[PDB]
RNA sequence: GGACCUGGCGGUGCUUCAAUCCCUCUAGAGGAGCCUGUUCUGUAAUCGAUAAACCCCGAUCAACCUCACCACCUCUUGCUCAGCCUAUAUACCGCCAUCUUCAGCAAACCUGAUGAAGGCUACAAAGUAAGCGCAAGUACCCACGUAAAGACGUUAGGUCAAGGUGUAGCCCAUGAGGUGGCAAGAAAUGGGCUACAUUUUCUACCCCAGAAAAACGAUAGCCCUUAUGAAACUUAAGGGUCGAAGGUGGAUUUAGCAGUAAACUGAGAGUAGAGUGCUUAGUUGAACAGGGCCCUGAAGCGCGUACA
């Protein structure tokens, strides 16, 4: 019954979102551990964009 | 003769004749099965063979073979007769559709609720809305977009294809149930701010409303708000009206919507909500997880925000149309 | 195209029976006769009754148990007796079951001039073999 | 599911035994054929299937395997391979694949089984890819110097790919011989040949010559013992019946041939089946169809 | 009006192809006679079948019957709780044909920023697919071949005269019964049989011979008799008679890849009888099998048309 939506918010999000709503009647296995152990960012989905302008990659070189 | 009579299976399928060479490409019976209202051992001679079409005994006795009076066998033809023509007229008469936004358009019909899923998966608490059907070169398939929700925030929506119009419609909604959004609503009844949103090329305008305004919006808008469980905004579309992307575009900006309480935390300030129902009184509907701002935050002078020429002119009056407010059934 | 006693596909809501869902060619490998009888076997006479026979039985029963056979009558001459098995839904009331039984025994019996047998297994609904 | 297939273990044992009481063969040692025999006699059936047959069996040899769910009460599948779809056939590729590590490390007569007996093997559907890379695979298995605790692992999917000697009799007065027989269309001819005689061919209690009165049939009948350069060493008696003159003579050659397989060495006889001589004909009439004036001649066609 | 997606079409060429498109091997049809079906004429006087996919077809078969036709006569609740072989196969069931000498048809599921739409890469990149069909399995003598099978659709294909049936109409007649009858040939054509011969004719025999040889060649015609049957010019069979056309055949063209073609001989279905028709058994039993694509059709490479 999980959203299929990869695109829109987190797997962490709309688990929540849809327990919050009732329609998942109980949370997943992992849901507890994702809460107790966020990872660093949330794995939200972002399509790349390739830079244009004078916008630079801020990878600076070893020396 | 009687080894030239043939089963009521055969002879109806004969006489229906659905399948032929006309009926290839469409170039009415209906099969009544006379079999229904017959109980075995009754015949015209009306006799009572016991145990078969009477009780086998009679206050503890035996019964007999025996005839039913003339009368009494006239009574019993009547009134199977009579029981025949109401099963007809019952089966001749029609309930009226449960009309959609027009007579004869498939849009807003409900098709109930989509059906449950393998593994102990139910759905009854979701309704199911139609919004589009189209026709769609074969050597035609039915196209559909319909849409599902729980009344309370969960609501998607999907898109079927069938050379059926209700194979079209069960996969439509078996699908949507899979895609479901979670929208926020402030108070469980309206959106949290106000969404200005451009799909492809169609722009939606939804407004935050208070309690009692209703839904002012398309009327497919409409259906999907009361799906998704909000029960008082306003929306203008404009641009092209293309009901799919009406519908994508309405659940993009639905479920990108921001929360007060995540604005709160973003922030790091409590959100404050003032009522002219309330007067001065301040409402704190948010405040933040972490640590709040001793800084009382810049007052911006004069906001940057790229105003609604619309929304301005009806402000300051100068819109006059004649279909805005004009009064309609309650949404 | 061969038409003759085959279920054509449909859109697989059309569920059918072992007999129903077996072709003629397959007989004798795959199934079997629905009348055993010694008729037709070389040197012997009465076919044409035999065959008379049977689809007068398998008439009469037809007409007898409206919606009440799930399966075809399978018909067996032992000596002079006959036996007719039926496979019949739980459907109609066991003391109608019996009284037909008795009623058609007796009646087939004294029009053919030779003891009959009526056979019921009862199911709760037609053997589905496979839906078309 | 394992509990049902118990029960019907369980059941099956107890038919077995409810047969043995009713054969009245001891239930200890009643076995699979003695059960097959019983069954086959108390359910007579003239079906040509052996699989439309009634059967009564093990309910592992009834049932399919139907990959025994491959999850357990918990959920957890047993296979380590088993989110391939294929479980099987890739655990069959890791072993090969380990194989060949461990070989690479130290370091007319078959053939390879059928891609449909290798799918019965691994119980899994595999396809036409997945065959060849096996094979593949296999075939680099042997390239690489496979000892026997390898080659008998291959040999695990290896396929393999002679004229019986009649004993020599005796007659009551001591004289050997050798009696065979063979049919050609629809003639069957018994062949007794003598180990020594002096060319004498009786067909029927007739001279072969008077019998066939056509040197083409003479010619068959010379083929074999001219063939083993055996011509008027053996004494030869032919009873020959039905079909042409052709077909008789072909029977009786045949009949001979193998009567004069126990007489000649076995280098003879492989040379004599190589030949032809001891290979049984298969060319037989073809039965006309209906709608058509022969075996294939197709009726004039109208237009 | 703009930008896109798919289906259709060529009088579209290159490359692959096919008892298999043309040649290649064999045997034949068309040329003569006869059997037989069909069309036109005729008839007071038969329905359907109708390019492949009609044309010894429904018919495993017509002297009456069959029979549904014509002529005449007769009957009226009629064998049938009547009937109708009268229309409607362009309503159907039932049974089939054609590709099919195919292998695809497919429900139900799962990318295009959720548009029409799409779903391929094996050193694999979003496809899985139940089921149906081929296949597999089965009969015959193998594991071969032939049978059998052969899905979805194609031609409003046929069949209302197997029977059932929607629909249409008749009921003193479009229903029912009895007696008699054509079933023919200007002319064409389909299929089959018999020949034109010397590898033949003929006997014996069933393959070691003697005659015939311009005679070969009608199962046709005529007469007679026999079998069947109530009825024989009607059918079949036997004898005599007659010895005709013809001397390997035009447009052209059919079939076959091996126990096959070809030739020959038996048996069975059906009837009282009735085929050169059909079905089936067996015997002797080969030749080519390699080239190409103008012609047919099937593909890929693709090209260019264009409307839905
Ligand atoms: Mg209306």
């Amino acid at each position: 019954a999980g959203s299929r939506l990869e695109t829109v918010g987190s797997i962490f999000s709309r688990t929540r979102d849809l327990v919050r709503a009732g329609v998942l009647k109980e949370k997943p296995l992992w849901f507890d551990v994702y809460d107790a152990f966020p990872p660093l960012r949330e794995p939200v989905f972002q399509r790349p964009r390739v830079r244009y302008g004078k916008a630079k990659a801020p990878i600076q070189d070893i020396w | 003769s009687f080894f030239t009579k043939l089963t009521a299976d055969e002879l109806w399928k004969g006489a229906l004749a659905e399948t032929g060479a006309g009926a290839k490409k469409g170039r009415k019976k209906k099969r009544k099965d006379l079999n229904r209202g017959q109980i075995i051992g009754e015949g015209r001679y009306g006799f009572l063979w016991p145990g078969l079409n009477v009780p086998l005994m009679k206050n503890g006795a035996v019964q007999t073979i025996a005839q039913r009076s003339k009368e009494e066998q006239e009574k019993v033809e009547a009134d199977m007769i009579q029981q025949r023509e109401e099963w007809d007229r019952k089966k001749k008469m029609k309930v009226k559709r449960e009309r959609g936004w027009s007579g004869n358009s498939w849009g807003g019909i409900s098709l109930g609720p989509p059906d449950p899923g393998p593994c102990g998966e139910t759905y009854e608490d979701f309704d199911t809305r139609i919004l589009e059907v189209r026709n769609v070169m074969t050597a035609k398939s039915i196209r559909v977009l319909v849409a599902v929700g729980n009344g309370k925030g969960a609501a998607g929506f999907s898109i079927g294809k069938a050379t059926d119009r209700m194979d079209a419609f069960r996969k439509a909604k078996n699908r949507a149930v899979h895609h479901l959004h979670y929208i926020e609503r402030y108070e469980d009844h309206t959106i949290f701010h106000d969404i200005s949103l451009r799909f492809k090329r169609t722009h939606i305008k939804m407004k935050k409303q208070p309690k009692g305004y209703g839904l002012r919006c398309h009327r497919a808008i409409i259906t999907i708000c009361r799906l998704i469980g909000i029960k008082d905004m306003y929306a203008k579309v404009s641009g092209s009206i293309n009901m799919l992307s009406l519908t994508q575009g309405l659940f993009r900006g639905l479920s990108r919507q921001e929360t007060h309480q995540q604005l709160a935390d973003k922030k790091g300030l409590h959100v404050v909500e003032i009522r002219e129902e309330c007067g001065p009184l301040p409402i704190v509907v948010a405040s933040p997880r972490g640590p709040l701002r001793k800084d009382p935050e810049p007052e911006d002078e004069v906001p940057d925000v790229k105003l609604d020429w619309e929304d301005v002119k009806t402000a300051q009056g100068m819109k006059r149309s004649v279909w805005s407010n004009l009064k309609r059934a309650a949404t | 195209k061969n038409r003759a006693a085959r279920v054509r596909v449909s859109k697989g809501d059309k569920p059918v029976t072992y007999e129903e869902a077996h072709a003629p060619h397959y007989i004798a490998h795959r199934k079997g006769w629905l009348s055993l009888h010694t008729g037709n076997l070389d040197g012997e006479d009465h076919a044409a009754e035999r065959t008379v026979e049977d689809v007068f039985l398998r008439k009469f029963m037809w007409g007898t148990f409206p919606g009440c056979l799930a399966d075809q009558l399978v018909l067996k001459r032992r000596g002079n007796q006959l036996e007719i098995c039926a496979v019949v839904l739980r459907q109609l009331s066991p003391h109608k079951y019996y009284f037909l039984v008795g009623y058609s025994e007796t009646l087939l019996s004294y029009f053919y001039k030779c003891p009959v047998r009526l056979h019921l297994q009862t199911v709760p609904s037609k053997v589905v073999y496979k839906y078309l | 599911t394992e509990d049902f297939i118990k029960k019907q273990i369980e059941e099956f044992n107890i038919g077995k035994r409810h047969l043995a009481n009713m054969m009245g063969e001891d239930p200890e040692t009643f076995t699979q054929e003695d059960i097959d025999r019983a069954i086959a006699y108390l359910f007579p059936s003239g079906l040509f299937e052996k699989r439309a047959r009634p059967v009564m069996k093990h309910p592992e040899q009834i049932f399919p395997r139907q990959r025994a769910i491959q999850w357990g009460e918990d959920g957890r599948p047993f296979h380590y391979l088993f989110y391939t779809g294929k479980q099987s056939y890739y655990s069959l590729m890791h072993d090969v694949y380990g194989m060949l590590l461990n070989l690479e490390k130290h370091q007319i007569g078959s053939r390879w089984l059928i891609k449909e007996e290798l799918e019965e093997m691994l119980v899994e559907k595999l396809s036409d890819l997945d065959y060849m890379q096996f094979i593949r695979l296999l075939e680099k298995l042997l390239t690489s110097q496979c000892g026997a605790a390898e080659e008998e692992f291959v040999q695990r999917f290896r396929r393999s790919v002679k004229q019986l000697i009649e004993p020599v009799q005796y007659d009551e007065q001591g004289m050997a011989f050798s009696k065979s027989e063979g049919k050609r269309k629809t003639a069957k001819a018994e062949a007794i040949v003598y180990k020594h005689g002096s060319g004498r061919i009786k067909v029927n209690g007739i001279d072969y010559q008077l019998y066939f009165p056509i040197t083409q049939d003479r010619e068959q009948l010379m083929f074999p013992f001219h063939f083993v350069d055996r011509l008027g060493k053996h004494d030869v008696t032919c009873t020959v019946s039905g079909g042409g003159r052709s077909a008789q003579a072909g029977a009786i050659r045949l009949a001979m041939a193998k009567a004069l397989c126990s007489f000649v060495t076995e280098d003879e006889v492989e040379w004599m089946r190589q030949a032809g001589l001891l290979t049984t004909d298969p060319r037989v009439r073809e039965r006309k169809k209906p709608g058509q004036e022969g075996a294939r001649r197709k009726f004039t066609w109208k237009k």
